[PDB]
Order: structure tokens, then C-alpha cells, then sequence
């Protein structure tokens, strides 16, 4: 069962320390067993739950042509399963690095850093990786639900759940098949551009889920969690780093549809230490934004990477507001034209480890011609806890509101162009409609009035008869 | 504090080397009589300055007497702070614009302190009840009001730039 | 449909510095907090700060006809606290003043406020989800019926 | 104001990243900042601050054994930070062994867990030496707590215990009285001893005799709490710490039946017994009769600190006010402080008056200096419980808290002492004597009804007017 095999995670494995710092040995161990099993199954295709090494390299670079791992020989977690409880440790340390050796062709690699280990003592480290194998190796896994386990396992205590990401996407989709898609700027994990399969084992796969990111712990985990979704091994990659400083590619291309989940208010050095004024990106803006927020660079980044059926899906916290006139003519230019279309606020929290309301900018490189605002406060489900969840058809609501630019009371609509630009440019506060408005009717709140204060007075003088001194 | 090396653009490599520092109010006549003339006009060669913000190297120095008289109409302690208080802007009359818009703390000197003032003291949400007293999430109302507010980390306080 | 502040010219306030202990501690003048407000007719204030304190303090004489205005920490969620202030006393720019003009009568002013409370909430209504809160500019920018001065 | 300087110092060198690992760069460069100060400046007699080779060690072994080291006479703060692309890597785990290890004498071992070779990078390690230690290398005066950063780098969760310098100097002030004896002082279950400081140090031209043999669980908590003292002149050449948990290790067990101690016992000082061990039979908990159990093993240390007694010398600990007499569990506990007057007095506090507990704790003084008479001399407040920045040398309290505790001031609003027999007549109180009249008004009937009738006689055609104007 889902939320069996759910709890035997949610205890087995989790022992003997913090979650996140024996989070990398379980999801390696997690993804050696899948690369086993995949491997294993590709084989077939003759009872190799038992293997020989009689490796073949004319049939052997096959695989460096098709899935690029060819594990091993024997080297498998079913075959570590008879050699487990027994000495050494680096096994895994080895087998690790050779099927990492793959040159030919798009490495896609440098991969299984996890285990070095702390530990304290090598009986120790030998002792809890074969309690942490055992327990992987442990469990009732079939062939396909196998990524839940990873979308729970990431999903601990402490991240944008899955309803959110629903919404981003169907706001990523209405009305096309159409390569490419995607690009993400600072992707973070792959959990949003999971839903992009979903999306796209549909009709097919059109181009890379291109993502770039920082953290390079991060960065491995985002490339298991997309490959642990039977996504194929040619196109589907991140680049490590910055975005600000360095993206790539920049040539490559004009995209259709991106996404993001920006950090929250991280800063950056570059204004104008580097020729910054002076670059592509923050050209158009006039100004750059400054070192108190990034999301603007993300912005801009975005719709310069950006196509005729471009658009862009993005979210922020509520520092977009108006703040001031380099903000204003950031604003200024987004209502240049109509690249900026329609804004969505939410309620909060709804974020993990968060508090406020969240805002969700859609850009596109098309015409409407004004902005068309789609924001509610409620519902915005807030029940279950403590916002969650935007449930299914719930959304379709929302995405019915999106879908051809109704103009709904208690609840958003289209502006004027004119009346924004009357406006200071400002969000949400056209419309945001009234919500909690009573009143009532005279006689009976007179006559109760008349009646309690007979009442009174009778009970008054009987307190002049309780004078008693 | 305040004063500028300006001459000469004659012998432009630096030499005629003259004109010690300004302080302000500054005049024409006044170096021009400190440094005499290159035998025509070009001075004001700006080279050093003593000032709490970015000048430029060929600003007139009726705009300079500008910037002073715009740095003397401005409370000390945010002459103090210039050097803070101008990377969020770009210049004093953008400055001089939202000079009411500041929000000073010589009482508050970390985002805990702001937390604790603008719950506590301002009484932005009334009951403190006993069992209640101590669960109030400072850190997390400085975050959150770091993510909404401009706040500037200063020597003198924190400078609160609110709309 | 007299448009908001336009019947007279009323006042923002301005901050002193508490660390001036002169202009801190003696004197006479109420300071108003918006903790002192929430009242009706405050003429003075629990705290009295300096009449010489008005050399560093940066806020505005009121006559005995003024009245007050919060603009932060209780309102985007409530109706807005106002009292009949009535000394000269003097205020931060945590609140703001209103001195009418001659078209008026104060206490219609003052209840004009009060009556339209649940609406000129509304009118500047967001302008930041901080404990930064209404703006002057739809504060200014609303018309209100306003009668003849024999009427009000 | 200069400590607002060298506070502001102190929060901006928190960029970019925590005090555990600046705990290794606030250390090592500070005490060698101290040796720079101090051992060079017994070698300037005005030649280095940039020191070489003039140190001979065969001459220098008295501060050797007096200062505990030779640390660098060719590796100094100056002789080790100036450039990038050297040879080599590593500077700061292991091999600096003549300071580290100094086995000759009074060695005092773990004394060196900071910085000495080891090392990751060439120079982006031995740059960020190089760079790092030359922008502390200036942080000058601008002397008794100059590592105030590093009494804000160990507070730096700290805005469990982290020593309150004003409960600190309650302590110290409420050692008194009865001081100016033999031993000065012993410490059980000490933890971050800058209460010890403000103890010693402020007490050093009146009384310094011995060490102060604090012991603590936490490893890093100990060196930094040994070095911490020693930072600004409280001398480790023989006065130290000792490591360990304090029941199972009470060492010193011979040297000595204390005179004066004080403590703050913390909580996660739980154990299990009850006992398996013989401490089931020792000499404290056979005294107690029944034992301490799992969770609520603070009573131990109470029978701990009267182990560590004697009758003149007078004993100031705390615990958390989880002490009523917490049953028949603990009741004989409290009849065996009771069987005798072991504990003398009791003094309540304030909530908070510490760092976030928002409780009060209950001081217990012990010693067998009797009357005898129960002692309830407590006050809860005031105690101004706001913050430090209000009667700062004296709470207007210090003083009238050292009169009650002198000799039996009984002052209402404030409880005083009762019978030694009517704790045991009462249930052991601990404290509800006195708790005396606060807000108990009472007005005059005339003043209350008049007036209320007058403004009632306004309210009443207030009402009729009002239904007047009602119609439309």
C-alpha cells in the first residue's frame, strides 16, 4: 500500500540521527536499487536475477548509447544483497565511480557524492550501511511507484506542494503542444517540473527540462529526482551555479513556457561591479534592481528567454508591490506592453517553513490588451492545514476563471490600462470586494431596547429597595 | 570634513599641483585666488575629497555647494549614514524626497529588537496573556518583516525606509 | 463631494529623539502614542513630553480643535481609532493629524471619519500587508458629502 | 558607546556564517592576541610587534610554565599572516604540539582543540589566515570583558545556560556574606563560568586562594569555559576545570569537604537509578533515604552540595521552582533538609529574569550556621525583571536583599521568617508565606451611589432626548 510503504520509511530508515544528514545515504541506496532493477530489466530485453560477467563491449556500449549506466558485471543491489554483512565499506565507493566513468557521450554525471562518511569508526560505518541497505533493500517495492517514495521522502518536515505545482503548470498549459518546453530558472528541486511529465507523457517530450541551480547538493538530488521518473537519458539535464552571474545557454533558445520558485530575497553583488548596465538582460530595464531582492533579474531573465507563445509562470512574495520609482519603471515596462497579463494572489500560508501571501505573476509575449487580474483570497481552501489544499476541481475553477477573462464580483477582473496607469501601479487593491457586510432592521433592536430598559428601571429601583443601610 | 583637492586641468598630468583642500561653501574666486590660473579656464580638477558619498570627477562646483547645502539640510545622524542611506537611493533630492520616510532606531539594534518593539510596545495586537507571553516568534516577525520592510543595519539604529 | 483633506490642511506629525532625555522628560506638551489612542477625546496624553522639545522633534502645533488619525498596526483589518484632541499637543509619524478649514465643523470632520470608517478603510486600503499600513493618497482622495456650515 | 563600537563589531563579524567555527578564529586569534600583549610585553624589556626568535625557550619555560606555553615563537599572528600562493596548507587542527602538548608542566590537556595544522586549501586556506586573522589582527581597544564579542559569540543563540550577568551578580553578591575565608572557591556543575569571573575577578585584590573545579558534560562547552577566564587574566597554570558528569565523577571526592561553593544546575541533569550502582549505598543517597529517580534528579544535587559542605561557609544554588516538596517522593528529601536546619534560607524571584523561561527559580542557601528558625525571607519583585539598562550597578535591591539576608529584616510585602516547626506542621511550604495585599481597594457608598445616580439622572433624558431624536 502507498501509505504503508509511506510509514516504513517514516520509521525504518529513519534512525539514528537527523533526517538530513542520513537523507543522502538513503536516497543513495534508494537510487543504486532503482539503477539495479532498471538495469536488470533492460538485460531481459534470461533469468538474470542472478548475473555472469561475460561483458560484452560491442553489446556493452548499447547501453552508453541508450540508457548510459552500464552498472556492472554483477555489481547490482541484488547482487550486493548475498555479499551484504560482510566486509568492506568502498565497494560501493568503487561502483560508484565506474559507471560514472561513461565519457560517450553527454556524461550527465559526477553524481553519487554522498557517502564519505560520519561515522565515527569503520565497524560502525560498516555496521549502518548495512542497516541502511538491508533496510532499502527491505521493502515491497513491486515497479512504478517508486518516485512517491521520493516525493514523500523529500516532502519531510524541514516544500511548494503538489496542488501549487498543479497550478503553476495548468497555468504553464492551455492550448498547445508546442517544442519546446522547459526552461526553469533556479530550479531548486525537480517537484514542479514533475508535473511536467505528467504534462508531457501525454503526446511526447519536446525538448530538456533545462533547470540551472545552486546548491550542489541540491543540484544532484534535482537530477536523481528527474531521472527517477523513467525520463530519458538525452535531453533532460540542470546547469550548476547562478543564474545571475552566468546563465546558459543564452543562445539556446527562445523558450515557450517557463516556471520558477525564486528564493526569498537573496542578494547578489553585481550593480555595477561588472558591465551589468550594459548586458542584454537588464538593458530594457534601465536600472538594476537592488541588492535587498533578485526576483526582478528573474524577471527579466525570464521574458528576454521568451517566445511569441511564450509565457512565463512565475511566483513571488509580495515585494513586488509598488516600492518606488526604479520598481515603477520595472512595472512601467511590463505594462509597456502586455508583457505582464494577469496576477494571481493567494492566501496565506500555504508554504512550508512561511508565512504571507504569495502572488503569481503570467507573462507573455502576446496581446490582450490589458491586465486582467484573477485573484481571490477566498477559497483558497483553508481548511485541511492550514491553507491546503487547493483541491482537485477546485483549481479547475481557478483556471476557468483564467480561461477567458470573466469579470467575476467578489473576485477579480480586468483593469483599464488607464486605470493602472492612473493607478500607481499597484497590486491587488483593484479589486479585492468586500467580503463580511450585515445590517439590520430597527423595531426589533427598539423594542428589545425599550423592553431591557424597563427591565432596568425596575431593576433599579429594587436596587434603591436593596439600599439597605 | 567635506573638503576636496581641485586643481588643475592645466598641465592635466597633474602638474601645477596646487589647492589643499576646500571645505565648503566654495568659490570660483576663492581657489581661483588659491591656485592663480593655467593662463586660462580649466580647473577644478577633481582628484580627492573628504566627502560621506560619491562625488564625480568633473562636477561643477556650484553643484558641489549644492550637494553640501543638501548634506547640511539633512539631520547629522543621517549625515552619518549617507553612505547607507544612498545605496538604496540614487541621489539627495530622491532622498530629500522620502527624508520624512525614515523610520530611525537608536533603541532597536537588531531585527529582534524591531520585532520586539513593534509587537510589544506598539501593542500591534493587544493581548499579552501570561500563558502567551513568551510565545510571540520574533525571529520569525523580523523575517517576515525583513521580507516586506526595507530595513538598513546601521551603526547609529536601524533605518526603516517605509512608503 | 468634498475629496478627502481638502477642507483643511491637516498634518503628518514628526518624531523626536527619545535619547534626548531634555526633550524627553519634562515639560508639557502630551505626546499621543496610538496606544494612548483608541480613546474619544484625548485632550492630553498619559506621556508628557517637553514644550522645548519641539527644537528636536519635527512635529506640528495643533490647536484646541484638532483631531487625530491612525495610519498603522490595528487598521487593514479594522475600524479606524480617533479622538478629539484638543490641547496643543504633538505626534509621531505612527499616526497623523487633521486640522479642518473654515467649510466645516470639526466634530462633523471628526465623525465624518468615524462614520465613514468602514469605508475609508477601504478607501487607501492596503498599501503594504505590513504593520506599514493606508497611505495619505486615497486618504486624500475620496468624496465625501460635506454640507454648508449651517447644516453640519 | 564604545561598547556600542565594539558591539557593532561584534554583529558584523557574524557575517557571513556562525561562531562554530569562529569559535576556532576567535580563540586562537585572541589568545595569541593575549600572548602578544602579555608574554611579548614580558619580552619587549619595544622591538616586535612583528616577533621572531628572541623568545629562548630555555629562558621562556617560565611561561612555559606560568602562561602554559611557548605557542609560536615563528609562527606569531604577524609570522603567519601576509600573502597568497605559499607553501603550505595546513595551519589549524593538529601540529601545533609544543603549545598543544607542553608537557612540562601543568600540562591542563585539551588545551589547544582550536587551531594548529590542518588545513584544506594552499592559500585560499592560508589566505583566509592571511586575511582573516589581519582584519582581527586590528581590532583594537577603541579590557576586563574585550572578548564581550566572544560573551555575544557564545551568546549569539543567546541574543541552555549562558550566564545572566545581573542573576550572575545576584550570586556573587549573595555569596556574601560570611567571606573572607579558606577555600576561595569550588564550583559543582559550573558550565559557562563567567559567573565565576564576575565572582572572582571582581573579588581579586579581596580574596584568590584556589581553582575552581567546575565540571560540565559538553567537551567544547568545557574548553571554551576554561579559556574563557583565562582570556582576561584568570590564571590556568594550576586553577582549573575538570571534565566529566558530576555524580558518577565527583572529583574531587577527598580534596576537600568545601567551605563556600555556588552552582547554576541546569535541567538535562536527569539520571537513572535507583540505584543500580552503589551510590545506592553511598555517602548521600543513603542519607536521603529514598533516591533520586529518572527525571527529577535536581534534588541530587542539593544532596551533592551538602556533601561538599562545612557549617561557617555558606552555599547559594538554584533550581527551577519545581519544588514544593514534590510529595512523599520527595517529602523525606525535604524532612531530611528539615531533619536539621542543611538548608538555612530560601529566596524567590521574578519571571523572567533570565533568557526566555519566563519562570522564576528558588535560591537555596545552605549552611549549618543555624538559629535555628524556619527562613522564608523571600521577594518575588522588585527585582526590576525588565532588562539591564535600569539600575544597573544596584537593582535598589542588592542591598536590601544583603539586609534581609543578613539578619531576619521581616518587612511586610515580603515574607519572613516562621517557626521550624510549622514547615512541619504546615505542608512544607515552598513559598506561600507571605504573598501580602496587593489591589484590595474600598471606596465610600455615598461617593459610589451618588455619582452613579447623577450620571444615571444624565442618562435617563439622555434616553428620552435620544428616543426624541430617533423619530425621523
Amino acid at each position: 500500500e502507498l501509505h504503508r510503504q509511506i510509514w516504513q520509511i517514516a520509521n525504518d530508515v529513519r534512525g539514528s540521527v537527523d533526517g538530513w544528514d542520513f537523507k543522502q545515504y538513503v536516497l543513495g541506496a534508494l537510487f543504486y536499487r532503482f539503477i539495479s532493477e532498471n538495469f536488470s530489466s533492460y538485460i531481459e530485453a534470461t533469468d538474470d536475477i542472478k548475473d555472469d560477467a561475460i561483458k560484452t563491449k560491442g553489446y556493452f556500449i548499447y547501453p552508453s548509447q541508450l540508457f548510459c549506466n552500464v552498472a556492472a558485471k554483477a555489481n547490482t543491489n541484488d547482487r550486493l544483497n548475498a555479499d551484504l554483512n560482510s566486509i568492506f565499506v568502498a565497494i560501493e565507493s568503487s561502483a560508484y565511480g565506474y559507471p560514472s566513468e561513461a565519457d560517450i557521450k553527454g556524461l550527465f554525471a559526477d553524481f553519487d557524492t554522498t557517502s564519505n562518511r560520519l561515522g565515527n569508526t569503520v565497524k560502525d560505518k560498516n555496521a549502518r550501511l548495512a542497516a541502511v541497505l538491508k533496510g532499502v533493500e527491505g521493502l515491497k517495492l513491486g515497479i512504478d511507484l517508486f518516485g512517491d517514495a521520493y516525493e514523500f521522502l523529500i516532502s519531510n518536515y524541514a516544500f511548494t506542494p503538489q496542488h501549487v505545482s498543479k497550478l503553476i503548470a495548468q497555468l504553464a498549459m492551455h492550448g498547445q503542444t508546442h517544442v519546446n518546453k522547459i526552461y526553469d530558472p533556479a530550479a531548486g528541486s525537480g517537484s514542479l517540473l514533475l508535473q511536467a511529465k505528467k504534462q508531457f507523457d501525454n503526446h511526447i517530450i519536446e525538448e530538456g527540462f533545462f533547470g540551472q541551480e545552486i546548491n550542489h547538493t541540491t543540484y544532484n538530488l534535482a537530477r536523481m529526482n528527474m531521472f527517477l521518473h523513467n525520463i530519458n537519458y538525452d535531453k533532460f539535464d540542470i546547469k550548476l551555479g547562478n543564474t545571475l552571474t552566468e546563465p546558459h545557454f543564452r543562445d539556446e533558445k527562445p523558450f515557450d513556457a517557463i516556471v520558477s520558485n525564486p528564493p526569498y530575497s537573496v542578494k547578489w553583488i553585481g550593480s555595477d561591479d561588472p558591465t551589468l548596465i550594459n548586458d542584454e538582460r537588464f538593458a530594457p530595464a534601465g536600472v538594476l534592481a537592488p541588492k535587498s531582492k533578485a526576483d526582478f533579474a528573474f524577471v527579466l531573465h525570464a521574458l528576454n528567454y521568451l517566445s511569441a507563445k511564450g509565457r512565463a509562470a512565475i511566483v513571488c512574495f509580495p515585494g513586488i508591490f509598488y516600492r518606488g520609482g526604479a520598481e515603477q519603471k520595472i512595472r512601467q515596462y511590463l505594462v509597456d506592453n502586455n508583457y505582464v497579463e494577469t496576477v494571481i494572489s493567494l492566501a496565506p500560508n500555504l508554504f512550508f517553513g512561511t508565512t504571507i501571501a504569495v502572488n503569481i505573476l503570467v507573462l507573455s509575449k502576446h496581446k490582450t490588451d490589458t491586465n486582467v487580474q484573477f485573484i481571490d483570497a477566498s477559497e483558497l481552501f483553508k481548511k485541511e492545514t492550514n491553507n491546503n489544499i487547493l483541491t482537485d476541481a477546485h483549481i479547475e475553477q481557478i483556471m476557468q476563471v483564467f480561461a477567458s477573462k470573466e469579470d467575476v464580483a467578489h473576485l477579480a477582473k480586468s483593469v483599464a490600462f488607464e486605470t493602472v496607469v492612473a493607478n500607481d501601479y499597484n497590486l491587488s487593491v483593484s479589486s479585492y470586494v468586500e467580503a463580511k457586510d450585515n445590517r439590520e432592521i430597527i423595531d426589533i433592536a427598539e423594542l428589545n431596547a425599550e423592553l431591557k430598559t424597563t427591565v432596568s428601571k425596575i431593576d433599579q429601583l429594587r436596587k434603591d429597595i436593596d439600599a439597605i443601610v | 570634513d567635506m573638503q576636496v583637492y581641485i586643481a588643475n586641468l592645466g598641465k592635466y598630468n597633474e602638474g601645477e599641483l596646487v589647492g589643499a583642500w576646500f571645505t565648503f561653501p566654495i568659490d570660483f574666486e576663492e581657489v581661483k585666488e588659491k591656485i592663480g590660473l593655467n593662463d586660462e579656464y580649466e580647473e577644478y580638477a577633481i582628484h580627492d575629497y573628504e566627502l560621506p558619498f560619491t562625488v564625480d570627477e568633473y562636477t561643477s562646483i556650484g553643484e558641489l555647494n549644492r550637494l553640501w547645502e543638501m548634506v547640511s539640510e539633512l539631520p547629522e545622524e543621517l549625515q552619518s549614514e549617507l553612505s547607507a542611506l544612498l545605496t538604496h537611493f540614487s541621489s539627495i533630492e530622491e532622498l530629500s524626497e522620502h527624508q520624512e520616510d525614515i523610520i530611525i532606531h537608536s533603541d532597536c539594534d537588531d531585527m529582534y529588537d524591531v520585532a520586539r518593539y513593534y509587537i510589544e510596545e506598539t501593542g500591534a495586537l493587544g493581548e499579552v496573556p501570561a500563558s502567551l507571553q513568551n510565545y510571540i516568534d520574533y525571529q520569525a516577525y523580523g523575517r517576515d518583516l525583513d521580507l516586506s520592510g526595507t530595513f538598513i543595519s546601521t551603526n547609529h539604529g536601524i533605518f526603516e525606509i517605509v512608503y | 463631494w468634498k475629496t478627502l483633506g481638502e477642507i483643511g490642511k491637516w498634518y503628518g506629525g514628526g518624531t523626536p529623539s527619545k535619547n534626548k532625555i531634555e526633550f524627553w522628560e519634562n515639560g508639557s506638551i502630551p505626546w499621543i502614542s496610538p496606544k494612548d489612542m483608541g480613546r474619544t477625546l484625548v485632550d492630553s496624553s498619559e506621556d508628557y513630553i517637553t514644550e522645548e522639545a519641539v527644537l528636536h522633534s519635527s512635529t506640528k502645533l495643533i490647536p484646541a480643535n484638532s483631531i487625530a488619525i491612525v495610519v498603522r498596526s490595528s487598521i487593514l483589518d479594522k475600524v479606524l481609532p480617533s479622538a478629539l484632541i484638543k490641547v496643543p499637543a504633538t505626534l509621531n509619524q505612527d499616526m497623523k493629524a487633521v486640522i479642518p478649514h473654515e467649510n466645516i465643523l470639526v466634530k462633523y470632520i471628526y465623525h465624518m471619519i468615524g462614520s465613514r470608517g468602514s469605508d475609508i478603510l477601504r478607501a487607501a486600503k492596503k498599501t503594504g500587508g505590513s504593520v506599514a499600513s493606508i497611505d495619505s493618497k486615497k486618504l486624500f482622495s475620496f468624496k465625501i458629502p460635506v454640507p454648508n456650515i449651517n447644516e453640519q
